RNA sequence: GCUGGCGACCAUAGCAAGAGUGAACCACCUGAUCCCUUCCCGAACUCAGAAGUGAAACCUCUUAGCGCUGAUGGUAGUGUGGGAUUACCCAUGUGAGAGUAAGUCAUCGCCAGCU
RNA sequence: CGGAGGAGUACGAAGGUGCGCUCAGCGUGGUCGGAAAUCACGCGUAGAGUAUAAAGGCAAAAGCGCGCUUAACUGCGAGAC
């Protein structure tokens, strides 16, 4: 009798928007455990670190500042 | 017989043996080696026997590298024993050859005692191979 | 010392070594008084005898000191007050060095227990001392079981050199 | 030094969270001889009004005390006046909110900055 | 002076994964010649006069010379690619000296 | 042309080593009276000031030492069609990682002082 | 009935906020005191920590302290997964 045999059921985490779609204020953008993106502009951070739009616009995502973490906007 | 001091895990997935071996493939501890041209697996006892023979042959005049490591974990079910209920036992340990790999060098030999003990030690494994000299580059 | 030191050890130390700016004049910062008091959860008031040990040599409060870890081999546990220690600086560490090295050296039975070398590289001494008396506090009676105190000073002086003109200069036995 | 590294990592957190609220900043700057003060924009790369202890009217005093604090905190709340903002937020820059910087704070509250 | 390599220019046709194939196939080396001054040239060589050369041991120690059409380049063998089983010379550098 | 503050950018921009700067600025610097402060300490934070020094620090310049950037060519992998089954070959499209040549001791913006 | 581990809790502070602070390791010296208690100066360096298993994270530190406190609120809630 082996002593394995258990796992947890799956999540649904990733990006739910990508780069150039027009969103309205309170989509969610982004699931993720840990902040593999931070919020830029117009992007709010909840308290399991989803990230979601703010404002309507056009999501962008780069590379910024002096650690090169990835970040992710909204452009009204 | 070769064997990891320690392993992080027991029990590893068979895996695909595919490629030529462009790392390991170059002389550089002796100055005579033998290679592997085609692909298959190295068992630890297979290479002991190898290791063995040419020892005997050169009389220990001159020095063995050995190039190959069996850090893979082989598994069979303890027999009379049907399909499924867990995983089998961990029974020996091989290294994965692909066709490029050497396998020995030796060092402060003649060419042709070393050629010789390669030949001798060829008899006693599973697939093809060849003798291979330094070269510049 | 204060105005002793400023008015004489300065030129003398800068003709002494050399020194172009008196910027780099070997210079006393700060003063350390420390004693690891280990096992003191057994009786609870070494620790409570030792401080006011501290603020009768030194005029200034202590501060416990806490054990960083927590180590099975000795009984500190993770944040367990392991020790005790006082920082002078100013004025008061130059009365305490004055007042320690006209009374206390002469006092200890022994002489010559500190060499002109035990510098750190750096410019700076560290002195152990046995015994809470030859200070000026209260002799056998009416105090608790005897300690000894760790003195570091810490100096301005780049290398053991500097460091071992400047304290001359004050009077060190070595 | 770790000093001036320790104050500019004090300041941090401020200057960040000021300018994820977008708002006009007023930052001050303290040396032992003088004082400074300018406002800048919501995206931190211009200069819309200043003051400091450098100026003509005021170089002549002591410039390093309260009393210099208080009217380059009053110049600073007219010359931002006549640029035209109103509402700021404060940037002490990792110093303490007390003495000198609080006189100027308090002077250009008085001059009609509202903070 | 003393090791002369003939070459044919080696185009952009006959630059690729499937077009070195060929070459290969049909007995050639791809080669590449690089150094100060000038862009790189591509070229290809005859396997037999590259396994000649390579089995003198000064050819790695002297400026040779690889001649194509008129033009001639003294360059140093640089880099060498072997095949992991077969041993056999498949790509080559060349810095120009 | 030098100095300070705030930004853009986040190593081709960084570390390390060597050398320079005091008119103004900045930095050390004086001591601790009132503000304020230390699980002790004017060390930091704070106040009130200029008797000294550019020593340290910070800035500026030099160096390819460490680091970082990095082709061309080839190789590995791979979508589609075909041929084979130790995991390859052909046609076509695509194409790394490592390594080689080589490059780098950053580049811009706003405001204010001193010539 | 593949390979490996955890959970059936804890906390009125281990929550909120304002202010403040950086770990781990090694080397030199310093009474008991050392392999390793506490003190002092350096060197290089996230290798520490995060109530708890692992993963994704963590400098405006999400790690660590102090003062005051109860937003561990009520009615909801555009818009999304
Ligand atoms: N932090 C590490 C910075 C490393 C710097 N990159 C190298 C450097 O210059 N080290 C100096 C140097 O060893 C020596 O000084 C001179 N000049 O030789 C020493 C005497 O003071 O001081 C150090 N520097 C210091 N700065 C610190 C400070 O202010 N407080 C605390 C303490 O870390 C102080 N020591």
């Amino acid at each position: 009798s082996t002593k394995n045999g258990r796992d947890s059921n799956p999540k649904m985490l990733g990006v739910k928007v990508y780069g150039g779609q027009t969103v309205t204020a309170g989509n969610i953008i982004v699931r993720q455990r840990g902040t593999e993106f931070h919020a830029g502009a117009n992007v709010g951070m909840g308290r399991d670190h989803t990230l979601f739009a703010t404002a309507d616009g056009v999501v962008k995502f780069e590379v910024k500042g002096q650690f090169g973490r990835r970040y992710v906007k909204v452009e009204t | 017989m070769l064997q990891p001091k320690r392993t992080k895990f027991r029990k590893v997935h068979k895996g695909r043996n595919t490629g030529l071996a462009h790392r390991g493939s170059t002389v550089s501890f002796g100055s005579i080696a033998i290679k592997a041209t085609e692909r298959g697996r190295m068992t630890a006892r297979q290479i002991e026997a190898a290791r063995r023979t040419i020892s005997r042959r050169i009389k220990r005049g001159g020095k063995i590298f050995i190039r190959v490591f069996p850090d893979k974990p082989i598994t069979e079910k303890p027999l009379e024993v049907r399909m499924g209920n867990g995983k089998g036992n961990v029974e020996y340990w091989v290294c994965e050859i692909k066709p490029g790999k050497i396998l020995y060098e030796i060092e402060g030999v003649n060419e042709d005692l070393a050629r010789e003990a390669f030949a001798l030690a060829a008899a006693k494994l599973p697939f093809k191979t060849t003798i291979v000299t330094r070269t510049v580059m | 010392l204060k105005a002793r030191y400023n008015d004489e050890l300065k030129a003398k130390l800068q003709e002494e070594l050399s020194i172009k700016n008196v910027m780099e004049i070997p210079r006393i910062t700060k003063i350390t008084l420390n004693m690891g008091v280990g096992a003191a959860a057994t009786d609870k008031k070494l620790l409570d005898g030792a401080v006011a040990d501290m603020q009768l040599i030194a005029g200034q409060k202590p501060v416990v000191t806490l054990a960083r870890k927590s180590i099975a081999g000795f009984k500190i546990r993770d944040g367990w007050p392991i020790g005790c220690k006082v920082t002078l600086r100013g004025d008061q560490m130059y009365e305490f060095l004055d007042r320690l090295i006209s009374i206390a050296i002469p006092r200890i039975r022994d002489f010559r227990g500190f060499s002109a070398k035990s510098f750190d590289g750096r410019g700076n001494y560290s002195m152990g001392l046995k015994e809470q008396i030859v200070f000026p506090e209260i002799d056998f009676d009416k105090i608790d079981r005897i300690r000894g105190m760790d003195i570091t000073i810490t100096t301005t002086a780049r290398t053991d050199d500097e460091g071992r003109a400047l304290m001359r200069a004050f009077g060190f036995p070595f | 030094n770790e000093k001036k590294q320790s104050r500019l990592r004090r300041a941090k957190s401020t200057r960040l969270h000021i300018r994820a609220l977008g708002a006009t900043r007023l930052c001050v700057n303290r040396t032992p001889r003088h004082i400074y003060a300018q406002v800048i924009s919501a995206d931190g790369g211009k200069v819309l009004a200043q003051a400091s202890t450098l100026d003509a009217s005021l170089r002549s005093g002591t410039t390093g005390n309260i009393e210099a604090a208080t009217k380059v905190g009053a110049l600073i709340a007219e010359r931002a006046k006549a640029a035209g903002v109103t509402k700021v937020a404060f940037d002490r820059s990792g110093f303490k909110y007390h003495g000198r910087i609080k006189a100027l704070a308090d002077a250009a509250r008085e001059g009609g900055l509202e903070f | 002076a003393n090791f002369v390599l003939n070459a044919q220019a080696r185009a952009e046709d006959k630059q690729g994964k499937g077009a070195s194939r060929r070459l290969r196939r049909e007995s050639l080396v791809p080669a590449i010649i690089y150094g100060g001054n000038a862009e790189p040239v591509a070229v290809t060589l005859e396997l037999r006069e590259l396994v000649k050369a390579l089995e003198s041991n000064v050819f790695f120690e002297e400026v040779v010379e690889i001649k194509v059409g008129d033009k001639v380049e003294n360059v140093k063998i640089q880099a060498l690619q072997r095949h992991p089983a077969k041993n056999t010379p498949m790509h080559a550098d060349f810095k120009r000296a």
